[PDB]
């Protein structure tokens, strides 16, 4: 049929609007933002703490700074880089060279079907081991919070702030599996998909939101400092978006040719 | 008492897709509502309803650089009678890859219902012409002469005041629902070929730019369903 | 009714080519409530800034290649005076206030005539740091008027370029490849848009309301909403027709809540 | 309703298993209208 | 009123300058009986005959003289593949059947402007023996 | 009632030895919905093609053995010609359109008469690659002529021949030992069936309506109903009877639905 | 608070045969509807009444190949008072194993109900002829005399007009069920003989085929039931 | 399935699906990957702290961790394009080159085992899985064959 | 039936533990007749 695509507005035909037929009868709903993001998929891989960790300063970090990366995961599909919210995603293309490989992470998952502008559900962790066997426990603190990052005495051991706190610990079996659901608890309404924005006024980033998360969450062991081998180990996140839903219509990324 | 229970032999089993809620570990929790904020996405149909570009190559034989693809075809004088362009209907295939239904319908096994292709015309004012659009079923060999277009489900689209035309490719399957992704290139995945022809060629008065061009546009129809999300493509990222 | 004469306050725009006013992505982007996260009384609107502001784009020619680009921060553009946009009483009520919230009217206006061929793709892109070079500072108006148009290229597209935080010496410097703030390019038709296609009309208007990640937003920092005028067909015309048309643009903002009422912005 | 099946009985309080948001004081919508 | 899409079975043709569609010479040439004269049942409609096929004609240019003029006969076009008028299920209907009764809807389609002058007549001439 | 003469637009068959018609899996294999998975118009049953069409099988007798059969893929036989089925509109019909739905009627008529003795199995059976050689390409009609009959043995009733995808000089290639379609001879009568037994009647009557994987398939490729006549037990005459009676068969289709109308197929 | 439970010494143990459903992982699937197919199987007793041949060797002594397994049997001229054909009433017996109701019931542990014999004459319609069909309980000896025969359960069959003679064997068992597959060969298992005697000699106008051939057929009756479904043998694919 | 085909004596079928997946290593910690029909595997790796972990721990599809020594247990809905499963096909697939008799989506989707440890994490020791099947919901359409017994 | 005993509760809702077929717009059945 004729139509004037300049209007903005296309009416969704259908067979029966310029030969003869009918509509195809529907038998599916999993294009529904409730049903399609509300499942599990791989958010990131830290390594598990053993001793009381000085959390990773914000950049530009310098020369001798005295820190443990790659111990803290920030629950956000936006990209990461060293555990703080990162605008560009960046990945590392060769070995040879100097200085300290910083983790990175994304959601493929949701960009793939983002799509929208903003974005805001509950968010179901899932937390498993890569090492056979281990015992560790999960530490969370939201969005605006912090790290306590020292130890306390018991009995010549240290023993660090993090196993307490009025903020969720979750202690796993031997070889166990750690699950919970976390509410939506930033200052902001919802979470930016993407941003144009800035979140100070003098030197900030453009395009960098400060509080789209919903916290971070960090593996330990339940072992005092003086307990410690030199073998380090592996642990994967796994996120799930509960209750989600979405606002203003927006493009998918872009799909190179070659 | 204690309750007799016998815990099936899938305990503690992580199940990614589990139709299931889990323990809240920080509830009483409450967010800033969302009273203000308009534009809520209910269903992922509604973007897929939205026409969005196509993509082709510019011109043969030589380009200054292989990745000049461009959201229209060009519209010679020179009259032979082969399509001027043409493309399976093949959700994977890239005159869709960069649609938001190619790109949405991908993280998806299968569809049902009608692709809605949209036609604008963006030469001058005082061109006159007429083009034919035709839709092929899966045959031996693709229809290339106008003749063979004929026989086939076609449109005749003309040239006058209104500049668009949207052109409902027909749903036509043996089976229910179609594959997204050619794998193995069969019935049930590749449902033929749309094409133009231009059926008369285009007039113009003298001091018009020749060979105006037709915009491409892709739309799901208000049939159009999709099933069984699956493991995104990650290809983009590097 | 393709002649339609709108009418804000003292000023009144006219054309007589209207292809109507997309509303998205409410029936009235005008009808909306007081601001909840403040509880200070707003400045509401009054006549003198219920009312429309033009503006100047850069010049549309052969040269011009597919999907390049003109970006229209608002309300940045207010702040910059980009393109010749002096806003009056309502950029005297940005610089003093810390809160702003409004929806936008806008239409982009070419005088384009027959014998010419090619379209323009008029959106309003939620959300851009297209303004913003790639090392993190807004774009002067002398870069502006040197570009003088946007290619379109690997950059823009992967979203490869957009503006970062540098790691420092600390870390190895990673290989830059994605962001969320690409433009793909043959998407751009799912934002509130209509096409300035040369062939049926000469203006374009589109209608949006307020949106943000919070129910108001810093009045200095905000890109909520960005006129973004891309090319989909190029101009194409035979000598002795007029070179160079001009590309304008006229912005009305719709129900402003202004809070945090304080002195004039000076930067740090 | 969501990828959720198991409908017949919730354990903990809707306050508790989600959130929600405070007080201040299918058929598909189209995202652009014609005047 | 002069944009005007025409739908018939799985095609449809569409025009922005329709002058309007001449019915003679009767109000409706798709009303109409059973033939009487034979008592076999005839093959009646069906969607995939009902549908429009496109042809091609030869190019109009300034050397064309008044009058000169191109003939097709119908259905003898279809027989014939005369311009590319592969008829598809009805010729194959058309060859297997000794009796053959139709009436026809015609558009001819010519990609005039402005700065062009010019007039053809296009009829439809009861009985030619032109081809 | 043994006279029935069966009426089915110009075209009616006759026997005096009428055994019934076996109704198999409905009690009317024509009552039947438009196929719900196509959504443009079906091409329906019209006097041209409400019609029966007869082919000729090849010559019984003496020498064939027990379980010998002969096998007629449907519509197959109407696109290879098989036995002169010529299916005029029907088959023009065929290879115009992409999707076919249709049941059948089928009749096979033997001319026995008294002092012979020989009976032999008529069932459609679904689904069969019974046409097709091992190496995967279908029978020509020279090679039907040169069986004459198809003879029983290890293969064809393990499913042993049935035709495959070769593995390729990578793998091991494999012992190949089964396939699901075998024939166990013994358990054809499980099929929709008449027996042509020389002692009773002439002419066998089978009703079939359509079956499928899907509710329509492709006109090219369907087998989902065939024709096989198999000899249960072998003819025997004294000197003088007459030497090699002839097999011939009517075959009729039943609320044919056709979808996908394109031009005439032609071969890759 | 936690309910108290008591888990069972069987916890974590997976069965085979447990009548329960388990956790699904993908669910809210709609598949295509089914209206359109004929021919729905409820009940595999359904394919157990269904009619299907024996097996018997062709011809004592010499035979080409002993693959020759034949449906049907032969009726010589020659008068011996031994019964033509003769089969145990034993259904895991070769005479059954390649018939509906054998290949069925060698996957069921119990039978119960009766067997149900076609007979089918194929010879020319002028042939005239009686035959004697028996059914013999267990014995120490299976009788071969047409005196023997006449003692037990039997009925004379004419050759005429109708070709086809339906045989119920009678379930005469001492148990409630018997057993499909005779391993011991108890009186639970083998129940008895079915036997084929001529009563007159089958007469012949000159210029007719010598030697006649009855078609065997297996079926079970309206009355017939299988239970304890157990595991195949999988022999055939070898 | 021989099982099934034992009893198969129909043409066309259609059930959901329970997957029992068994290890028959002692104590293996193992998780089952599986994608629908039509599907296919995605066969990449990313970087984790210097660490390769496959693409394949995630997606949008079922996956489901064992516990060391547990088992894995799930059904699955009828996911195919077709209305039923053909026991016996006699179609083809394709217009051109395709085999007579060869079904392509007859299925019920691909399972596949894995041990949920980076790429690093090897030794040269196989490992091996059994995988378990039952029909729910079973209905069966169009009398045929029961398999030849050979009599040898 | 089927080979299912626990009848008396079912946790998960009926489009989750099973398939349903989508809208388009014992005493034994004879596989066959005689006219």
């Amino acid at each position: 049929s004729t139509d004037n695509a300049e209007t903005g507005v296309i009416e969704a035909g259908n067979t029966d609007t310029d030969f003869s037929g009918e509509l195809a009868a529907p038998g599916s709903n999993h294009t529904n933002v409730k049903f399609l993001f509300d499942r599990s998929r791989l958010l990131n891989v830290i390594k598990v703490l053993e001793k009381d960790a000085v959390f990773p300063r914000p950049f530009p970090t310098q020369e001798g700074a005295q820190q443990d990366d790659g111990y803290f995961c920030l629950l956000t599909p936006r990209p990461t880089v060293a555990s703080r919210p990162a605008t560009r995603f960046g990945l590392y293309a060769n070995p040879s060279g100097s200085g300290v490989l910083a983790n990175t992470s994304l959601d493929f998952n949701f960009y793939s079907l983002a799509c929208f502008t903003y974005f805001r559900s509950d968010l179901e962790v899932t937390v498993v081991s890569l090492e056979p066997d281990l015992e560790f426990a999960v530490g969370w603190f939201p969005s605006g919070s912090e790290y306590q990052a020292s130890s306390f005495v018991y009995d010549q051991l240290h023993v660090p702030f993090h196993f307490t706190g009025r903020t969720p610990r979750a202690f796993a079996s031997k070889g166990g599996k750690v699950s919970f659901v976390l509410p939506w608890n930033s200052v902001s309404s919802v979470l930016p998909v993407r941003w144009g924005g800035a979140s100070k006024l003098s030197s900030a980033t453009r395009g960098l939101p400060a509080h789209a998360d919903w916290g971070t969450i960090y593996a330990f062991v339940p072992r005092p400092n003086e307990k410690k081998s030199t073998a380090v180990k592996h642990v994967a996140v796994y996120i799930r978006y509960k209750n989600a839903r979405a606002w203003c219509p927006s493009m998918l990324p872009f799909r190179s040719y070659k | 008492g204690p309750i007799p229970t016998a815990p099936r032999e899938n305990s503690l089993m992580f199940l990614s897709t589990l139709p299931d809620d889990t323990v809240p570990a920080y509830g009483n929790v409450r967010t800033p509502p969302v009273n203000y904020l308009p534009g809520e996405i209910t269903d992922l149909l509604q973007l897929a309803r939205i026409p969005t570009l196509m993509a082709f190559e510019r011109v043969p034989e030589p380009v200054p650089a292989s990745d000049t693809y461009v959201p229209y075809v060009a519209v010679p004088t020179q009259f032979d009678d082969r399509p001027l362009i043409s493309f399976p209907i093949t959700l994977s295939d890239p005159v869709y890859q960069n649609t938001l239904v190619g790109a949405i319908s991908s993280n998806f096994a299968n569809y049902r219902g009608c692709i809605q292709i949209t036609l604008t015309f963006c030469g001058p004012m005082m061109a006159r012409g007429k083009f034919l659009l035709s839709y092929s079923p899966p045959n031996g060999t693709q229809p290339q002469t106008l003749s063979e277009a004929m026989q086939c489900t076609y449109s005749i689209w003309d040239i006058g005041l209104n500049s668009s035309w949207t052109f409902v490719v027909p749903y036509i399957s043996p089976s229910d629902y179609r594959e997204t992704r050619a794998i193995t290139n069969s019935v049930y995945s590749a449902d033929g070929w749309f094409s133009l022809h231009k059926l008369t060629k285009i007039t113009l008065p003298p001091d018009c730019p020749q060979s105006p061009c037709i915009l491409f546009f892709a739309s799901a129809g208000e049939d159009y369903t999709l099933r069984l999300p699956v493991d995104c493509n990650p290809s983009y990222v590097f | 009714d393709r002649v339609t004469t709108q009418t804000a306050g003292n000023t009144a725009i006219n054309t007589q080519s209207s292809l109507g006013v997309l509303c998205a992505y409410v029936e009235d982007p005008t009808k909306s409530d007081p601001p909840s996260s403040s509880t200070d009384q707003p400045t509401t609107t009054f006549t003198a800034i219920d009312r429309w502001y033009t503006g100047r784009l850069n010049s549309w020619t052969k040269a011009v290649k597919t999907f390049s680009f003109q970006a229209v921060p608002l309300p940045g553009a207010f702040l910059s005076r980009q393109g010749g946009l002096n806003g009056g009483a309502f950029t005297a009520t940005l610089h003093r206030h810390f809160l702003m919230k409004c929806g936008w009217q806008v239409q982009v206006q070419c005088n384009l005539t027959q014998f010419h061929q090619g379209a323009l793709l008029v959106a309003m892109v939620p959300e851009t740091t297209l303004d913003v070079k790639p090392d993190g500072k807004a774009k002067s108006l002398q870069e502006l008027n040197e570009e003088q148009w946007v290619e379109m290229s690997d950059d823009y597209r992967t979203g490869k370029n957009m503006p970062f935080q540098s790691l420092g010496t600390y870390y190895r410097p990673p290989n830059w490849t994605w962001g969320p703030n690409f433009i793909n390019p043959y998407q751009v038709t799912v934002f509130p848009h209509q096409i300035l296609n040369a062939r049926t009309s000469t203006s374009v208007d589109v209608n949006v309301p307020y949106i943000g990640e919070t129910p108001t937003q810093s009045s200095e920092t905000q890109n909520s909403w960005t006129l973004l005028v891309m090319v989909l067909v190029p101009l194409d015309y035979k000598e002795g027709a007029t070179t160079d048309p001009e590309i304008t643009f006229s912005v009305r903002p719709t129900s402003p809540y202004f809070n945090g009422l304080r002195n004039r912005y000076t930067a740090g | 309703r969501g990828n959720n099946g198991n409908m017949t009985f919730n354990y903990y309080a809707n306050t508790y298993q989600n959130s929600v948001d405070f007080s201040t004081s299918g058929i598909l919508n189209p995202l652009g209208y014609l005047k």
